[PDB]
């Protein structure tokens, strides 16, 4: 928010985004590669 | 793998709704729809991978899609969502390992507080009775926050599933924490009623302060509930890119203001009351002793948003050790009833 | 006016038939005693309901009922046993310092800066509880009352003055007068014959109910005398005052026996009060606290912690089963 | 180039007799399937000059997925923010109950 | 045993009727049969002002009983048995007594050879003297206020506060003074 | 009269404190038992615990 | 007992000098704050000067403030009030009194009738 106080709610957000590890780690290479997407 | 499944179910979905200016076409990751020429859509980078951030917002060009150099085909970078993650990800667990320490730390302290004001009956005034109701509504918001962090957005395997047991533990959540802070506002009412309003003491009802504190935050809970169960129905209430937030973070906002309007007049009797009787101590020592009560504290760069969240995760703590541990009254009761045991 | 001379040759001979009627001071022979150790007495019941600081409470005969006096301007009357209040009764003059409890247990008096002693009936036929009888005629503040039966009732006021009164016409029978001090208590004797007086000028007199003369007068104290209390013989009391300590006197003897008090101990004794034996002299303190001094060995047995505020009153029980320990917060203490 | 991607095409078209007419959008069964068919798509390209997204592949995908599974909708999840005018309404409300009920603890406990 | 629940029943509900009319009364001991009581009510807050009648000088013991006022009215008169210094006196031993540390006390106020140090005594400016009045008086009027000041700021030990005036409203303005000071102490604030 | 209360407090048969020293400690000897508060017995019978 | 007997006085020309003094007994002269009280003839009973337990804080009223000094031997519990140039307004009873608290800042019922704790008074005559 503009606030302060949803920062629970911006952080409970944040550990369901950054800790599913069972995908994959690093992001493929098709993106860094410019002959792809 | 399952980031492959998402990604081919992402574009089963895109192709079929096809059916139901650069042309028409699929990237690999996103569906990007056709619109007229001379504008770039940009679209919020995916959740496939790690390294991909959902906050971060990818572009794309159209003049005929992009064109590449050295490549000469159709292009679009995802190069802001795919750094600026891997330390994001470092202060965001950072962020969680000190909430959650905050609370529990908090929550010892707290009970320990209502044990001994329950235990010393010599202090059952209403101020001690409004300090017990803010110390519980601080217990049950820390500890349903820690539930509610440590069981819901920890393991994604609950939310695929979509329940209603994670959806009923957020709208608890909301009302506690109203209940927390609307506490904080019944204190502050309190407090300009004794001191700069001609109260009595022992006096009022004390009924509209349980009122305000329990029953008034269910307004916004449900409000909120029903709001996101007809707009906004995703999977466990997490998501916090939404406007509907603000049901429960607007009236948390107007009873903090009206709590540091009371602080201001509350320390504006008190520097009155010294002009008889230096005079900035006391002045700015009363402040900082009420800013944890009022909860005056969320109103206002590299660690400033740290000692901030130390601030709201550590104020159960704060409040428990001013108004409790360091009390004159509570004190001096312990010192002298340690001759006991 | 100079038989100033004879009043103080006169007194000398009392003081030096006192030097000669003392062979041995009660401490002295007291090594055959096997030592009672730390008392360690526990708060059993806390009676809360009281407004204002509690100023003097009174045990009845059965041991169960006990009536409380506080400044706010009620006489509630105590089951200790289920903590339930069995009459509230409201006072019209709210400057209570003194109640008592009528040893057939049918009424109770009160009295403070008003003057009168007001008799209460607490068994009406129709129920409730009224004002029975308005003692009036002290010039001073009622500091102490007890009652003899349900018509006599003698009392203590700032006048310097005691009064027995006879509920039934309302008339001072017999008016004991010789204090140069503000009166602050009285305890009568087992047989209720006799009864010693506390003043404000560090001296206590021995009383007598039908004559009305003054038996003894017994110094020894430096400041203004605050309680006093009877042994369970009858032949002998304590005296607490404001000078932080406690002495026995003695009736047959007629001088100072015993002297309790501590260099850490600077304040002075509220209340005093004898449990059963005799053996433990319970005395409420300006510190808060209660001390109880071993009235053989003159060291302190134990102690009272647990009030917030001072005490006031001290009362045991007759068959020494529980102590009610009022104070200025407003809260009773039962202790075992 | 695009006539190499009617062998995979036909391959799939003979591989959707796995799913039966009442499954024809069984969504978990058929998935392992349609990504081997955009490697092979994948692999049909990058042998004349195009990358995996092409146009050609626009115009063959479209009826590759069109010619069997049709008249299914995908049922998908709308998640987006009010249209504004229903959403600061409800929004503000609050501030202003909660104020109101502020001021009424005020003037009940004032008296 | 039931039945005696149903009178503590009966009790407590007329005992918390009696605690809202007695935490909501102001009580006040008038300094200067066995007691004269006035119950006057100002703006609606009531007030329980205490006169001792017949009682002796002796005030060492029956003074105890007003420690929980909320201010004691002081009255002193302005003076040859030297009425004054024995009233500087009986100030002293009621500000400095041991449970009246906490007990404010309203001073209402209302010579030449009595007080040497009266001499070379300055008027201080932050005096608010009333339009015409002779500055001499002035001098001596505040002169009096100082010597009663000086006792009550020679122990900062205590929640007493020494308010000095030279009616009924003075009074109130002055417990609600107190009262104020009372709930900041109660939060540690001053 | 101060002189006249005096000279009644003179002629008291008063006896020595060896002989009334062992007869307030003798009291306090024989009823020690009929005290609970010296001798604390179990609870049992104690109407307040 | 407290007597508190006191000594000294006598007939002296205006202008003279006198030295009272104090015999306390009965109690500890060190705990308890020490007064001098005088009654005019005619008048009532007025205080004269006091002197803290350890001998410090001392304090006169204004009549005698210069003139009159008060001193106290607590190894000899006794206490002194060396008058120098008396006035013919010192004729007075002077008692030596006592107020009841010990180790107290306040000093209650001096200079009150009916009052215990304070001696017979001597005469000093001027």
């Amino acid at each position: 928010c503009r606030f302060g106080t949803c920062t629970v709610q911006k952080l409970a957000h944040q550990i369901y985004q950054f800790t599913d590890k069972d995908k994959d780690n690093v992001a493929p290479r098709s993106k860094i590669s410019p002959q792809g997407y | 793998g399952v980031t492959r499944n998402k990604i081919m179910t992402a574009q089963y979905e895109c192709y079929q709704k096809i059916m139901q200016y650069c042309n028409r076409t699929w990237d690999g990751w996103l569906c990007w729809n056709d619109v007229a020429a001379g504008t770039e859509s940009m679209q919020l980078c995916p959740d496939y991978f790690q390294d991909f951030d959902p906050s971060e917002k990818v572009t794309k060009i159209c003049d005929n899609w992009f064109r590449h150099p050295a490549s000469n085909r159709t292009w679009t970078n995802y190069t802001q969502c795919n750094v600026n993650t891997h330390e994001k990800v470092k202060t965001a667990l950072n962020l969680f390992y000190l909430t959650i320490i905050g609370h529990g730390l908090s929550i010892a302290s707290l009970l320990i507080s209502l044990g001994i004001f329950f235990y010393f009956k010599s202090l059952s005034c209403q101020r001690i009775t409004l300090h017990k109701n803010l110390f519980f509504s601080f217990v049950c918001n820390s500890v349903v926050t820690i539930i509610h962090l440590t069981a819901v957005a920890n393991n994604q395997a609950l939310v695929a599933t979509n329940p209603v047991s994670c959806k009923v533990s957020q709208f608890i959540h909301l009302y506690l924490m109203g209940c927390n802070y609307f506490w904080m506002l019944c204190e502050g009412i309190y407090l300009h009623t004794l001191i700069v309003v001609a109260v009595f003491a022992e006096k009022q009802h004390l009924m509209w302060y349980y009122f305000l504190g329990w029953g008034f935050p269910l307004i916004p809970a449900c409000i909120h509930a029903i709001a996101r169960s007809l707009y906004y129905n995703d999977n466990c209430w997490i998501s916090s890119d939404t406007h509907l937030l603000y049901i429960i973070h607007g009236p948390i906002c107007a009873a903090l203001l009206v709590n540091l309007f009371f602080l201001l007049n509350i320390v504006r009797v008190l520097i009155t009351k010294l002009k008889v009787t230096n005079l900035y101590m006391k002045a700015v020592r009363a402040t900082l002793i009420l800013v944890p009560l009022l909860g005056i504290e969320f109103v206002l760069e590299e660690v400033y948003d740290y000692i901030m969240h130390i601030l709201m995760h550590f104020q159960g703590l704060l409040v428990s050790t001013i108004f409790c541990f360091f009390n004159g009254e509570v004190q001096a009761i312990l010192r002298r009833n340690w001759n006991q045991y | 006016d100079q038989l100033r001379q004879e009043a103080e040759q006169l007194k000398n001979q009392i003081r030096d038939a006192r030097k000669a009627c003392a062979d041995a001071t009660l401490s002295q022979i007291t090594n055959n005693i096997d030592p009672v150790g730390r008392i360690q007495m526990r708060t059993r019941r806390t009676l809360r309901g009281h407004l204002a600081k509690i100023y003097a409470m009174h045990w009845g005969t059965d041991s169960r009922l006990l009536v409380s006096a506080s400044q706010d301007g009620k006489l509630i009357i105590w089951d200790s046993y289920t903590t339930n209040k069995v009459h509230a009764i409201p006072l019209r003059s709210s400057w209570v310092m003194t109640c008592a409890y009528a040893p057939s247990g049918n009424y109770v008096a009160c009295g403070g800066l008003d003057n009168i002693c007001s008799i209460y009936n607490l068994k009406t036929r129709e129920g409730n509880v009224r004002v029975s009888r308005e003692l009036a005629g002290h010039t001073g503040y009622l500091s102490c009352c007890r009652f003899l039966d349900d018509n006599q009732i003698v009392t203590s006021s700032g006048d310097t003055t005691c009064a027995l009164w006879d509920i039934e016409t309302g008339q001072q029978t017999t008016t004991f007068t010789g204090h140069t001090g503000d009166v602050m208590s009285l305890s009568l004797a087992p047989d209720t014959r006799l009864f010693v007086s506390g003043a404000c000028d560090a001296s206590a007199k021995l009383w007598d109910v039908r004559e009305g003369m003054c038996r003894q007068t017994f110094t020894g104290h430096e400041s203004d005398i605050n309680a006093i209390c009877f042994f369970p013989n009858g032949n002998a009391f304590a005296t607490g005052s404001d000078d932080a300590t406690c002495r026995l006197f003695d009736l047959r003897a007629d001088q100072e026996l015993m002297t309790y008090s501590h260099d850490n101990i600077i304040c002075g004794i509220t209340s005093v009060s004898f449990s059963k034996s005799g053996r433990l002299l319970l005395a409420g303190y300006d510190d808060f606290n209660c001390n109880v001094w071993d009235a053989l060995k003159a060291d302190r047995a134990g102690v009272l912690a647990g009030h917030d505020n001072r005490v006031s009153c001290l009362g045991v029980t007759d068959d020494g089963m529980a102590v009610a320990t009022g104070s200025w917060d407003s809260f009773l203490k039962i202790w075992n | 180039m695009l006539e190499r991607l009617p062998l995979c095409g036909k391959a799939f078209a003979d591989m959707m007799g796995k799913v039966d007419v009442w499954k024809w959008c069984n969504l978990s069964e058929f998935i392992v399937y349609y990504e081997s068919f955009t490697n092979c798509t994948e692999m049909e390209a990058n042998v004349v000059g195009c990358y995996w997204p092409n146009p050609l592949a626009q115009g063959f995908i479209t009826g590759i997925h069109r010619q069997f599974f049709s008249n299914c909708t995908v049922d998908r999840v709308h998640l987006e923010d009010p249209p504004d005018e229903v959403l600061i309404p409800l929004i503000v409300i609050p501030v202003v109950l909660t104020v109101a009920m502020a001021g009424l603890v005020v003037w009940r406990s004032k008296r | 045993e039931k039945a005696q629940r149903e009178a503590n029943k009966k009790i407590e509900k007329q005992l918390q009727k009696d605690k809202q009319v007695y935490r909501a009364t102001h009580r006040l001991l008038l300094l200067g049969s066995g007691i004269f009581e006035t119950k006057f009510q100002v703006d609606k807050v009531n007030f329980h002002m205490f006169d001792v009648g017949a009682q002796r000088d002796e005030r060492r013991k029956w003074i105890q009983c007003f420690n929980d006022v909320t201010a004691i009215i002081f009255v002193v008169a302005s003076s040859q048995t030297n009425r004054l210094q024995a009233a500087l006196k009986l100030f002293d031993s009621i500000w400095n007594n041991k449970w009246l540390r906490d007990t404010s006390v309203i001073l209402f106020l209302n010579i030449e050879d009595y007080f040497p140090e009266f001499a070379r005594y300055t008027t201080p400016e932050d005096a608010t003297p009333e339009p015409g009045e002779d500055p001499r008086v002035t001098r001596a009027k505040y002169f009096i206020r100082d010597e009663f000041l000086r006792i009550s700021t020679a122990s900062g030990d205590g929640r007493h506060y020494c308010y000095p005036h030279f009616n009924i409203r003075r009074v109130f303005n002055d417990c609600r003074d107190i009262i104020q000071r009372m709930h900041l102490r109660q939060y540690e604030l001053l | 009269k101060l002189v006249e209360q005096l000279k009644m407090e003179a002629n008291i048969d008063r006896i020595k404190v060896s002989k009334a020293a062992a007869d307030l400690m003798a009291y306090c000897e024989a009823h020690a038992k009929e005290d609970p508060l010296l001798t604390p017995v179990p609870a049992s019978e104690n109407p307040f615990r | 007992q407290v007597q508190l007997q006191e000594s000294g006085g006598g007939l002296v020309q205006p202008g003279g000098s006198l030295r009272l003094s104090c015999a306390a007994s009965g109690f500890t002269f060190s705990n308890y704050k020490m007064n001098w009280v005088r009654q005019a003839p005619g008048k009532g009973l007025e205080w004269v000067s006091d002197i803290s337990q350890s001998g410090a804080s001392i304090s006169y009223t204004g009549s005698v403030k210069g003139r009159f000094t008060i001193s106290r031997d607590n190894a000899k519990n006794t206490l002194y009030l060396q008058m120098n140039s008396l006035k013919p307004e010192d004729t007075a009873v002077y008692y030596c009194a006592r107020c009841p608290a010990p180790f107290t800042r306040d000093c209650f019922d001096v200079t009150s009738t009916t009052y215990a704790y304070r001696g017979q008074g001597t005469q000093v005559t001027v």
